[PDB]
């Protein structure tokens, strides 16, 4: 399969410089176009940057708000591209995808998050949510900056009725919530854990639901 | 620049109903360079159609896509569950390359209550001195909802921070967060922590409450 290993990014004060790298694999690497996108709540979907294969000219191209500021490179060796930015503005935080074309098909990665602010970088507080055929438990996660984290349930294998919900932002911290519904016969007679990763301040903390 | 509009922004329809999504161009576009990705949330956009008409590996039968010069669109035969999505046009016939704002496509199906359930703080938090009062409101439609939070039979509307899922793949609910946040002393000086919900589904809104005692 084709994989696209995105990293670089998190958090930066705005005017600050940072370089995303990609790493690919699963398909031959120099014939591909390797481009870059971006998404925001506000901005929508934004192509940001692209740079062609040496076949058609190695040839960079830019989207308009980012020329001077953003460099794109590739090397073909190591199968990677990257993204360099220089004075970056807050307009600039969102979600950045690699993306990689041969003929019309497209691959896109799973995306780093860029966040361009002055505020400080928080870990986040797990706290358990415990309280008739189901029965709900939940973990809310409070005061961490910035986003994202990723929120699973028996390291991934209790999928089924899980809600997970967008961050909300306020005082520069964000918090969010995650619900998960099982059979009354399973709780407390099996665990349930909820799991929380936040790699921008590296850290990962597991929460069993225990009766109150 | 090329700026695409999808118009509308959203769009419900009816299981087996034909839909079809609009993108407008300012200018002229190459068929070949005109395509259509699909988005759910917390996952990446998956091209969907390319060069105008051409479906993507492993998108049904059911899709198709038209257009030419300044006007494509894409259709959707029967519409089903599994294609509740954000759908996105994006033109490379022009450099830079730009996106459609996208449209977001809502199935309708029978009106369901939400399940309320409430949570008191966790003693952790406590030992911080916050107090999170935590309200689901998991699997109902239609996304039409409201909540309100009671202490002590006063309505309270500030702390309050709410969240909304977008519409599930399977059973095409959808689902909302209420957190009520006091600090410990505030929440140590009252007893009932109710909320309630108002929906399309009942007259009298579902009441979940509990008592510090």
């Amino acid at each position: 399969e084709v994989k696209l290993e995105e990293s670089g990014g998190g958090l930066v004060q705005p005017g600050g410089s940072m370089k995303l790298s990609c790493a690919a694999s699963g398909f031959i690497f120099s014939d591909a176009w390797m481009d870059w996108v971006r998404q925001s709540p506000e901005r929508g979907l934004e192509w940001v940057a692209e740079i062609r294969s040496k076949a058609n000219g190695l040839a960079p191209y830019y989207a308009e708000s980012v020329k001077g500021r953003f460099t794109i490179s590739r090397d073909d060796s190591k199968s990677s591209v990257y993204l360099q930015m220089n004075n970056l503005r807050s307009e600039d935080t969102g979600i950045y995808y690699c993306t990689s074309t041969l003929y019309y098909f497209d691959y896109w990665g799973q995306g780093t998050t860029l966040t361009v602010s002055s505020a400080k970088t928080t870990p986040p507080s797990v706290y358990p949510l415990a309280p008739n055929s189901m029965v709900t438990l939940g973990c809310l996660v409070k005061g961490y900056f910035p986003e994202p984290v990723t929120v699973t349930w028996n390291s991934g294998s209790l999928s089924s009725g899980v809600h997970t919900f967008p961050a909300v932002l306020q005082s520069d911290l964000y918090t969010l919530s995650s619900s998960v519904t099982v059979p009354s016969s399973t709780w407390p007679s099996e665990t349930v854990t909820c799991n929380v990763a936040h790699p921008a301040s590296s850290t990962k903390v597991d929460k069993k639901i225990v009766p109150r | 620049q090329i700026v695409l509009t999808q118009s509308p922004a959203i769009m419900s329809a009816f299981p087996g109903e034909r839909v079809t999504l609009t993108c407008s161009a300012s200018s002229s576009v190459r068929s070949s360079y005109l395509c259509w990705y699909q988005q759910k949330p917390g996952s990446s956009p998956k091209l969907w159609i390319y060069s105008t008409s051409n479906l993507a590996s492993g998108v049904p039968a059911r899709f198709s896509g038209s257009g030419s010069g300044t006007s494509y669109s894409l259709t959707i035969s029967s519409m089903e569950a599994e294609d509740a999505a954000s759908y996105f046009c994006h033109q490379w016939s022009s450099y830079p390359r730009t996106f459609g704002g996208g449209t977001k496509l809502e199935i309708k199906r029978a009106d369901a209550a939400p399940t309320v359930s409430i949570f008191p703080p966790s003693s952790e938090q406590l030992t911080s001195g916050g107090a999170s009062v935590v309200c689901f409101l998991n699997n109902f439609y239609p996304k039409d909802i409201n909540v309100k939070w009671k202490i002590d039979g006063s309505e309270r509307q500030n702390g309050v921070l709410n969240s909304w899922t977008d519409q599930d793949s399977k059973d095409s609910t959808y689902s909302m967060s209420s957190t009520l946040t006091l600090t410990k002393d505030e929440y140590e000086r009252h007893n009932s922590y109710t909320c309630e919900a108002t929906h399309k589904t009942s007259t009298s809104p579902i009441v979940k409450s509990f008592n510090r005692n």
